[PDB]
């Protein structure tokens, strides 16, 4: 609620901005227009490219890299906004950006932007972050 | 207790600690069922709109819906699909209009069915239900325009095309009985029954006026089609029953849904979805509170539910919220939706008790109609 | 015990009298030196491998064995996805049905029968008393037995630690003993943001405990004929290379031309590339997956030809899906790309980087 | 603050306020807010022809005036002063009072979709 | 002291007394003029949005455009017209995508030029203002491409229509120099000039590497066309400046908008649109505030002004909002507009002393993007 | 003096002997007893008027002259629409200048010219008396001088509360003394919210004075010819009425087929309708208008011929951005405008309401 104090990941509740995977989160947690964590709401299209980050996982100590994939071909939901930027880069650094709408890859073509996914594709490791 | 979202952080942990893989994918809404609820927000005359797809149980969003400019919803009252009749334009608000009927899946959400109609034919107004609506059978579209003149647009969801309009009385509001067969309330006062072929002059009957010039009728009757009972306010909180049932329409005797001592200290009827109809329990739910005679558009935080045979009060609820529009869950123990466009968010209440369960926040800009099945 | 068996299929892995003409061992084709591939230059270069006769030459690359006794039993998943075996197109179930094949097989090996790799077994002092010793006296007299058993050695062999060790840079700094270099991170990076990781990682989430870098799942990515070991093989010019329809028991149309996702382990070292060696370069390996999502003319090229790549030799199922990512690998990522493959490399194949 | 159940309460001093006194049957927006005036659409938009009336009294002379809508069309809705009052409104049945209606008929281009409302009298209350 | 909504009553009030007609009819915007300011609304990624045209002096909305998702807005320095580059689909955010350009007459805001772009080749980002952008001669218009790869796209506004897709290589951003010339920002830490005849690969050469693979260069640097000054802070508040007002990129001393001191107290810029710069005041002004590293998109409550030449700090504000983006008039004593995303208004400074003059609320849902002419 | 020179226009109002054969005065045409219009038959029913000759028929209808004095002087307003004047097309700037129209057209009243008007004036001792005190001594003697105080007397006799007495029961109900019928209310209120008060309202907003229901604009409704009335008018089959471009000094071919948007005071007594009379019954006149609002068949037929309402006479330059509304008028809302319509007759017409009702 201090929106300029340093970011406190807590692994208690996944549709608060504050939870661990969502440290470089842009848009809208999809589990709050009817995905889940890891998985898009019904109609939406799901995106094969991802902006990914390493994100500290409170409990275990650990850190994992996120890869986020966007749910697409919807209007934004609306539910559960949250913009986090840990150790996000400008967009000539697209791999970690997250302004960048990443439907590509989505069936359809699909490129509106409806609510992002937060799955862990592996430990490690970044020099920047 | 436990929020969802706190039970998700759980189970996705208890899943990282277990080595536990799964695919990311799409998701299918759980099978549609009584407890399903459908909110459609309007958002205030905005060109794109969004229907929530919502799990009242749970108090959970389980999809959602775009649509265009004061898209008409309906459902299909065994859960089969869900509807809605939609305008959009080439340029956002500007150029070519396309008016359209989708038809969706009800578990992926995906529209089955994308029908054009023709000469942008249908009517611009805030969301009243009962503009658009479906025959029984679910076969038939049936949507009301008023330019250049009262008429009824036909649309086969089953051969996906749009068939013919209908010019009809000066009349408004579509409540279907039959597959080929429905009523609207007309400027005199009376009820036309029309009853339509796939060509052809439609058979058009009046009832008698059943209430005077200056009694008025408010624009969201709550209709049960599986009932065929229609239960129309009046500004005062006077209820029209009329029983639509045996194919012909047969006036119930009229209840007062305030006391003459409520009335006389200002208690009125005002929202959006005043009212609401429990079938299996033939009770009545309105929206009331004080306020001045032409207040009769703003929030109310108090439902009385009285029998609709009798008119005696069960409860009069203190619903806590601004509460817009109501309707309820059609299964037994029934949930009381109490949906606020101030707040934008639907409250989930116990209808028996009136307690607030639950509620299921950010539905949109100015959300204002509730919609469910009745699949019982 | 699990010690003696492996420790008899490592004298086997390396016998030439399992071939007809005592000419050729398992390790002839994989040659440890080589991360168990075939060093030997062919009719079609490397890209398929000479049997025991001197002459025949396969249709298909000899594929690393590191690692392999990482890849599930063959089996269909519950989304109706094929996944694991052994052989390019999964036709052996495991490492123990594999193992026989090539000694049997008229293009290697050649033995005649499962009766004169059992003479063989009997010719050697030491072998009569390594395989009696753990399946009990007498077992080389019976073919049947004789056979399963040296299936079982090799199969015991192939999962030591010895053909995965994960000692691979890549093994390191997943350790957090050394950390990728810029150019590697890079790479890491894209590999797992952008689609090789559809395919090429064990898990749609979370972390593999022994990473290979293949999901074991069989796609057709679309790859032309390699006219020069088609020609080699004498298969015939007609001829299809079906992937895993050709597994018995699979009938299912969609499964034509699709393959075995390979381990990328070692893939630095075990050029060339795909199930046909048709690419020699490793790079060349990376541009194909341009063809798919790039506008630019060079796309359409085989750098190591000039020539375009060639219509796929089996036009259907692409998996298209994954490979049209909309987003194209320029110079830059590719090389990203080939920096962090070569963290790949096991420890003892890090000289051969060169 | 201020009941939205308590009898409505005209003003003669602001028109962007929802209680101004022209705005007793107006929904949406008000015009004057987007660009418009109070009696003008804002650039871009077309001026319907149609309208629902209201007679909504003058605090300023002690007359009621016939007020007659006209909405501004062919542009998404402002967003800016939004307002819903309802003095005399009638239901849809009665469509010359009733004002949930997207009352864009005659604009140019046949625009349609709802932007804002302007508040022009027509003439005395009788 | 009188506001707009007054000054209005009063007069229609005097036009009823004095029984003046007049016509309803649509207003023609006044004149666009340096005080002329508008603000787009992403709308947090909604499919559909709007432009605010607003009078700077008056704070008066004066205007609106509709767009579709996430566009790209323009505005010709000469005040001559203004454009974007938009994106929408069949069914709202499902469907057949068109990318196009409009113009827009600026007083009557009627669209002059509506140009199909083919193969839907914009880039769909968070609003950059350099990622779409006009040559000097306002005949052209480019855009960023990103997929399948980074490209731009060459739009002739004159001839309405769109010209081809020019390869470049791993860079970002489009800062016109001429009516065949633009600077990129590369990955590999150098700005690229690409000159485009009418035909085949333009010519693109590199400048120096000008920053470490570590200094993280922020989205909305600040590019005046008229100066050639390329403003671009990175992440700590330091600041790069490129001249290429000669055809060619020189490379001004890089200068430090906070303190030694300050960032080791956790000063950095923070937003979206961190940086104005004023041309004719050569003045650079930054959105700064006490933050953790990695908050850089969120709100900031000071602006620092320093002198572009040297460095020198000139003031500090405190705005006394949550400020996600400025700008500021290019005219003499311009006022520096101050837009809250949070709060939906534009805040309007005097960029002089800083205090606050007036203000314009309900700029949508999540406004974001200030863009003013430069007319002097 | 205002008494004075209006009681002599009085008199040269009713006086035949401003006629060639002296059959004909301004009431004869302009007859008091029917709202200032011809009762007459011709050859082409009421629709046109028949002149001093006994055969010369006219090409429009004789208009009322109530409320004719609330019309502003002809002019074009910054708009650049042309506002105001006297006759169908404008082409009098007001009522003095039309005035002595009617009396030297050899159509009408047929005088040979402004002598023989003269000579008539001087022939009647009364004028004699009545003209030299207004006007001096020996101003019959003058035929320009003559000619011009006629006028002057006639278009002040026009302005007299008489011909724009506001005393209808609109007129009434608008005082607070008494209340509309509802079907009238209804009707008024369809009135100011249909198209209709687009150009049938003095204003654009506020609230009329003295309101006579036009505008005072000029507008091509896109009638067709009335056959029968342009054949007694002898003007051609090939005959177009330009209306407003008619009067000279208009040149825009944009104001071709455009007519003065007329009072509607008294229109349920001043049947037919329209500039040509083409239209017989009151609500005829209302239903034309759903010819371009209607999707019906039945909106494109004449209910008093069965047969389509005809190709405009002037098929440009229509008012189309008025006249398409988007809405059609059904049957309640067109007996409501009929009743509302009526509720404009003047006080001693409201007994000519019975034939009409
Ligand atoms: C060259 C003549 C070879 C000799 C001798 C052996 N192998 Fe081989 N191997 C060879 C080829 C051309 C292929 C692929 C053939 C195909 O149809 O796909 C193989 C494959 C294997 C595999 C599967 C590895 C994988 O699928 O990733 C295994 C486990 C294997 N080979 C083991 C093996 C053993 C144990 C051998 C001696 C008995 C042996 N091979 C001989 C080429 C040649
Ligand atoms: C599934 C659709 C895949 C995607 C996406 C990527 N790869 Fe792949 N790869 C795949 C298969 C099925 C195969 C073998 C194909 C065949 O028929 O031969 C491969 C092969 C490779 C190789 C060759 C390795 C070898 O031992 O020969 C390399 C170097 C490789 N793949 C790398 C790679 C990269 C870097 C990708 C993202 C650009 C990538 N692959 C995508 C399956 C799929
Ligand atoms: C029948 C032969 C007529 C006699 C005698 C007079 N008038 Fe007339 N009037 C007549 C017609 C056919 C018309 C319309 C002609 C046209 O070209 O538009 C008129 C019109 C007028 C008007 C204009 C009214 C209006 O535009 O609303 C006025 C003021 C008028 N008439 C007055 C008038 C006077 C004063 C007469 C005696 C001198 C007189 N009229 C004679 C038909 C006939
Ligand atoms: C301007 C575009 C108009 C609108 C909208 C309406 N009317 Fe009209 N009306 C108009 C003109 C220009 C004329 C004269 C046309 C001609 O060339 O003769 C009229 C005429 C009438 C009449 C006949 C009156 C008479 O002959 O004295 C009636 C009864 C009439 N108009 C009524 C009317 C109603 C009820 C309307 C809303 C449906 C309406 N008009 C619209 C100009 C215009
Ligand atoms: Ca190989
Ligand atoms: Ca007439
Ligand atoms: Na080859
Ligand atoms: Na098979
Ligand atoms: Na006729
Ligand atoms: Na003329």
């Amino acid at each position: 609620t201090d929106p300029r104090a340093k970011w406190v990941p807590q692994d208690n509740d996944i549709q608060a901005c504050d939870y661990w995977r969502h440290c470089s989160i842009d848009g809208n947690i999809c589990d709050c227009s009817g995905g889940s964590l890891t998985n898009c709401p019904p109609g939406t299209k799901l995106a094969t490219a991802s902006w990914v980050a390493s994100c500290y996982n409170p409990t275990d100590g650990q850190s994992y890299l996120i890869a986020y994939r966007d749910c697409c071909g919807y209007n934004v939901s609306g539910r559960c906004p949250c913009l986090n930027t840990e150790g996000e880069l400008p967009v000539y650094r697209p791999e970690f950006a997250n302004d960048i709408i990443w439907c590509f890859g989505a069936e359809d073509d699909a490129m509106t932007y409806h609510c992002t996914i937060s799955p862990i594709v592996g430990k490690a490791s970044h020099h920047h972050h | 207790q436990e929020t969802q979202g706190q039970a998700a952080a759980r189970a996705a942990a208890a899943d990282l600690a277990a080595g536990q893989d799964d695919e990311p994918r799409i998701l299918e809404a759980p099978a549609p069922d009584a407890r399903r609820v459908y909110v459609n927000d309007p958002a205030h005359f905005a060109a794109v709109t969004q229907q929530f797809v919502i799990d009242g149980e749970a108090g959970r969003v389980i999809g959602m819906i775009d649509g265009g400019f004061l898209p008409n919803p309906v459902v299909a009252d065994d859960g089969s699909f869900i509807a809605h009749a939609s305008t959009v334009f080439s340029r956002i608000a500007r150029g070519e209009r396309t008016d359209y009927v989708e038809v969706f899946d009800p578990v992926t959400l995906l529209p089955t069915a994308d029908i054009e109609l023709p000469d942008a034919p249908r009517f611009l107004v805030g969301t009243y239900p009962w503009m658009t609506s479906l025959t029984p059978d679910g076969k038939t579209l049936l949507f009301y325009q008023f330019s250049p003149a009262p008429a009824v647009g036909v649309v086969d969801l089953e051969g996906k095309a749009f068939k013919r309009m209908l010019d009809v009385p000066d009349c408004y509001h579509i409540f279907p009985t039959a597959p080929d067969t429905f009523f609207m309330h007309c400027r005199d006062g009376s009820l036309a029954k029309v009853a339509f072929g796939t060509e052809g002059t439609p058979e058009i009957t009046h009832t008698e006026v059943f209430h005077p010039e200056d009694e008025f009728l408010i624009n969201h009757p709550a209709y049960s089609q599986k009932a065929g009972r229609l239960v129309w306010p009046t500004y005062t909180g006077k209820i029209h029953q009329i029983d639509l049932s045996s194919g012909d329409a047969k006036f119930l005797p009229a209840v007062e849904a305030l006391t003459e001592a409520e009335r006389a200290d200002g208690w009125r009827p005002g929202g959006w979805q005043q009212v609401a109809y429990h079938r299996a329990l033939d009770r009545i739910y309105l929206l009331v509170d004080q306020r001045d005679e032409w207040r009769h558009k703003t929030a109310s935080r108090f439902v009385v539910v009285l029998d609709a045979k009798t008119g005696e009060r069960l409860a009069k609820f203190e619903m806590g919220h601004e509460i817009d529009s109501i309707n309820v869950s059609q299964d037994e123990k029934p949930l009381l939706y109490a949906l606020s466009t101030g707040d934008k968010t639907l409250y989930i209440h116990d209808a028996e008790s009136g307690e607030e369960l639950r509620s299921v926040n950010q539905l949109g800009h100015g959300p204002q109609v509730i919609t469910t099945a009745d699949m019982g | 015990a699990d010690d003696a068996l492996a420790a008899l299929g490592a004298q086997l892995f390396v016998d030439p009298a399992l071939s007809r003409n005592a000419t050729q061992s398992c390790a002839t084709c994989h040659d440890p030196a080589r991360a168990f591939t075939d060093p030997r230059e062919g009719k079609a270069g490397l890209a398929v491998s000479v049997g025991d006769d001197g002459q025949s030459h396969g249709d298909r690359n000899t594929p690393t064995l590191g690692y392999a006794a990482l890849v599930p039993a063959f089996h269909r998943d519950a989304n109706g996805k094929y996944k694991g075996g052994q052989f390019w197109d999964g036709r052996a179930d495991d490492l123990k049905q594999q193992a026989g094949q090539p000694m049997l097989n008229p293009v290697e090996m050649a033995m005649p029968d499962r009766a004169a790799v059992a003479a063989r077994l009997r010719d050697d002092p030491a072998y009569r008393t390594g395989f009696e010793a753990l399946f009990g006296k007498g077992v080389l007299d019976d073919p049947e037995r004789a056979f399963d058993a040296a299936a079982e050695a090799l199969a015991a062999y192939q999962a030591t630690g010895e053909f995965s060790p994960f000692d691979s840079k890549y093994d390191r700094v997943m350790r957090g003993e050394e950390k990728f270099t810029p150019l590697e991170e890079f790479g890491y990076t894209v590999f797992i943001t952008w689609n090789c990781r559809l395919c090429h990682m064990q898990r749609k989430q979370g972390v593999a405990e022994r990473e290979t870098f293949t999901n074991f799942e069989y796609h057709n990515i679309g790859l032309p004929v390699n006219e020069t070991a088609r020609e080699a093989s004498g298969l015939g010019a007609d001829h299809v290379d079906h992937g895993l329809l050709a597994r018995p028991g699979i009938e299912d149309p969609a499964q034509s031309g699709r393959f075995k996702v390979p381990s990328l382990r070692n893939v630095a070292v075990t050029g060339p590339y795909m199930h046909n060696g048709v690419f020699t370069d490793l790079r060349t390996a990376i541009l194909f997956y341009n063809k798919y999502t790039s506008r630019r003319p060079e796309a359409k090229i085989n750098p190591e030809t000039g020539a375009p790549w060639g219509e796929p030799e089996v036009a259907r199922n692409l998996s298209l899906a994954e490979l049209q990512s909309g987003l194209m690998l320029d110079d830059g990522r590719v090389d990203a790309l080939v920096a962090f493959l070569e963290t790949l490399t096991d420890r003892r194949y890090e000289p051969l980087l060169e």
